[PDB]
RNA sequence: GAGUCGGCAAACAGACUUUGAUCCGGAGAUCUCUGAAUGGGGGAACCCACCUAGGAUAACCUAGGUAUCUUGUACUGAAUCCAUAGGUGCAAGAGGCGAACCAGGGGAACUGAAACAUCUAAGUACCCUGAGGAAAAGAAAUCAACCGAGAUUCCCUUAGUAGUGGCGAGCGAACGGGGAUUAGCCCUUAAGCUUCAUUGAUUUUAGCGGAACGCUCUGGAAAGUGCGGCCAUAGUGGGUGAUAGCCCCGUACGCGAAAGGAUCUUUGAAGUGAAAUCAAGUAGGACGGAGCACGAGAAACUUUGUCUGAACAUGGGGGGACCAUCCUCCAAGGCUAAAUACUACUGACUGACCGAUAGUGAACCAGUACCGUGAGGGAAAGGCGAAAAGAACCCCGGAGA
RNA sequence: AACCCACUCCCGUUGAAAAGGUAGGGGAUGACUUGUGGAUCGGAGUGAAAGGCUAAUCAAGCUCGGAGAUAGCUGGUUCUC
RNA sequence: AGUUGAGAAGCUUGCUGGAGGUAUCAGAAGUGCGAAUGCUGACAUGAGUAACGACAAUGGGUGUGAAAAACACCCACGCCGAAAGACCAAGGGUUCCUGCGCAACGUUAAUCGACGCAGGGUUAGUCGGUUCCUAAGGCGAGGCUGAAAAGCGUAGUCGA
């Protein structure tokens, strides 16, 4: 489903207030894309569907640290 | 003057049967309602 | 644990046939007793087929309630309540007015 | 099994049709256990009545349905074997 | 009774006892099927005798 | 401790029991097929298998296994060299059902506003996912005003108040009190909770004993009438042929357990709590939302879908825009009993509750009969007599009614 | 002709029938008729199109819930002086 | 039935009934019914009226019986005969057959019955199914996707 595999960001819900203040149920989707991340210590790519906030977290913490606790949680890659 | 119930035991058992009800979520809760009401048949 | 067994002399306390003595034949499960010689019933019986035979009006005895009979004493010749006072390891049923065992 | 010889045969079905068939042919109609194959009620007749069986035919019987107060009640569906024997050799 | 069945009757002795008194149940049902069974309590009690030998065959 | 072979269902057979049946409780044994149904299928209660071990004479039979997933581990190993995917075997665990209670995900419309859009109804109903006997929350980056209080939950108030609102319909606090409850431990490794083994103790699953009334009248029958008693840690219980403390079962009151279970308590043991090391893509901010009683409004505080993005105890956030000065706390790691909610289910007791059109839909063989293709809808039907003593026999009649 | 249909009259309308019967009528080797199994479903299907059909129900099926919707409307409201 | 009160109503009694009732004064209400095209049962009126289900069609004899227009048998008459005949699938589920029956059911009567009670009857290597195979379509390990529920699908394995 549309959850980031790094952050767990799924879709959330809210409203669509008009100028006459009609509220309508919409939904807020994460900016999740597919990205291949190079791991040196495995000599391959892993391809995980992450948000852009997850991309920034990979940039800050390293792919090895995030890929360590993806599998403690028990994700695919 | 053909009427609206034309009986077939196979179409009976495949639309309304036990395994058809227990294949889906809503039919499993048909059986749990119809078992909670205490009915003798529960698969008709 | 019951007050009245079969091989047991009783009198009838407050029935039709009260004051009459008898021995207990049958102790029914709905706490009613068949007692010999009292509550005599005239049952009209059809005679039987299959070469069976029972005659017509047979005269048997009806069950009466266990509250309607009391244990007869044969020492004071009175109705006496029974109890379970005397024992060493074996419960005997004992008379209550005189504390002497029912036997 | 060492058992199941004593469990399959449930008694001779007595009827006018069974009687005339036991007299005329050599065929004896037994009521048998409702899950009994043709060969385990052939070995049982050969074991218990000490005969040579040449054929067994079978037929399930539906139990009849009786109406009363509190609805329809059904009798038990039962099973029925015809035991063809050699033309002498009548079983007892 | 059952402690009579435990008294030195082994695996094979009670095992032989079952197939002995299953002949009894067979012959009682054979007599029930015809008219030639007068006393009907034997039919009920061979069941519970087989039940007792199969009870004492688990426990050893 | 004397009868019994359950009920409608009374009789009848063949029988069982003082050498102790039936019955009642505890522990076992068996436990067919279906159904999460799990060897593979399938139209539920059916069909067809494989492997191992043992037994069986051209036919089988017994006892074990044989689902998927997740986690852990062993062996094996593709493109591709190394090793990864993958695959085979083991171990452990899961799945389903249940009236409610709880925490979350998604979420109406009728209605009201005397129309109706904001708003309300209402985060309700419904659907979904988890957990437990409760859950959740919880040990101050909390409130107060220069005085102070100290976790959370629940109740009564402050108060229909301040606010909030097409400032309409409406929605609605807090400070401060009064209480129910009582505890805080740790990330230099703890309380606590589990599971075992023990230490005594208590309860529960069955039972045992359990006082004291006679005469008389009417009557079918006395418990009622008239008279005289007795018992009482037992007197407004049930039914016994009419209304009984003393006739029976009981009651107050004492006793009681081979064996199980449950709660509490010792005193060890293995675990867990437990995430590592005081918290960074975090606080803050810009847009778009949601919540806070608060319709973004002077709008604080919380949360975040997108985009960004700090300081480091001479830091940092809160005190309802914002700014100084004071006051008060230490967020980005956790775990925590009680007070609290609920009752499909048991047991006892109770009712100015109903008494057969009432009370459950259902006193009776009722979620039945019946109606629908289904989901689903859904009845009607109690009373002889104290006891069957349920009418032997005769007559008319069709061996009737 | 069977089969499928349903143009006309009459009957029937409390029917033999909740859509028929009897006389006649149209197609009848095809864009035919039909069995058996399967697929599509409620602002949603399917429609050689008529708002037709979707279990005798259709300008939004049935059932159960929100729900005792709402009704400035209609009807009713029980003994005595 | 009598009687007493302005009334709602009260009191006394004959018969029935055969086990409960409640002066008084207070407390409490599921507290009073003729209407709501009110609910549910019983029963009227219409009325012993209309009908009795295709206008193939019946007439005697004999029997059985309590009783025969209707049952059975005989004689004769009609009617169908691309069915009103024989049969298979589906659907039904004992209706089949034989004894005994006739209350109710049968649009009348019934001795008859698709009705009641009780018995019996359904025999397969070859006919149908299972088993083997697949079509449409279903389900679908893993897998892709989706707030959840789930959707779609590969290997597969069901499905005439």
């Amino acid at each position: 489903s549309r959850v980031c595999q790094v952050t767990g960001k799924g879709p959330v819900t809210g409203n669509n207030i008009s100028h006459a203040h009609n509220k309508t149920r919409r939904r807020f989707l994460p900016n999740l894309q597919h990205h291949r991340f190079w791991v040196e210590s495995e000599k391959r790519f892993v391809r995980l569907r992450v948000s852009a906030k997850g991309m920034r977290i990979i940039d800050k913490r390293g792919i090895e640290a995030v890929l360590a606790d993806l599998r403690a949680r028990g994700e695919k890659f | 003057m053909k009427r609206t119930f034309q009986p077939s035991t196979l179409k009976r058992a495949r639309v309304h049967g036990f395994r058809a009800r227990m294949a889906t979520k809503n039919g499993r809760q048909v059986l749990s309602r119809r078992r909670a009401k205490g009915r003798k048949r529960l698969t008709v | 644990m019951q007050k009245i067994r079969r091989d047991d002399e009783v009198i009838v306390i407050a029935g039709k046939d009260k004051g009459k003595r008898g021995k207990v034949l049958k102790v029914l499960a709905d706490d009613r007793l068949v007692v010999g010689g009292v509550n005599l019933i005239k049952r009209h019986t059809k005679p039987n087929p299959m070469l069976g035979q029972q005659g017509g009006i047979v005269e048997k005895e009806a069950p009466l309630h266990v509250s309607n009979v009391a244990i007869f004493n044969t020492e004071t010749s009175k109705a006496d309540r029974v109890g379970f006072k005397v024992e060493d390891g074996k419960k005997i049923r004992v008379f209550k007015s005189t504390q002497k065992p029912v036997q | 099994a060492a058992e199941r010889v004593f469990k399959v045969l449930l008694g001779p079905h007595i009827s006018e049709k069974a009687t005339g068939l036991a007299d005329g042919k050599s065929q004896f109609v037994f009521k048998v256990a409702t899950d009994a194959t043709k060969l385990e009620i052939k070995k049982a007749v050969e074991s218990l009545f000490s005969v040579k069986v040449q054929r067994v035919t079978t037929l399930n019987v539906k139990g009849k349905t009786k109406r009363t107060a509190r609805g329809l009640g059904k009798r038990n569906d039962w099973k029925k074997a015809y035991i063809a024997l050699q033309p002498g050799q009548d079983l007892d | 009774k059952a402690n009579e069945l435990r008294e030195e009757k082994s695996g094979p002795v009670t095992g032989n006892n079952i197939s002995h008194l299953l002949r009894d149940q067979f012959n009682l049902r054979m007599q029930k099927a015809t008219g030639q069974l007068g006393q009907s309590h034997l039919l009920s009690q061979v069941k519970r005798d087989i039940a007792r030998v199969k009870t004492v065959l688990n426990q050893q």
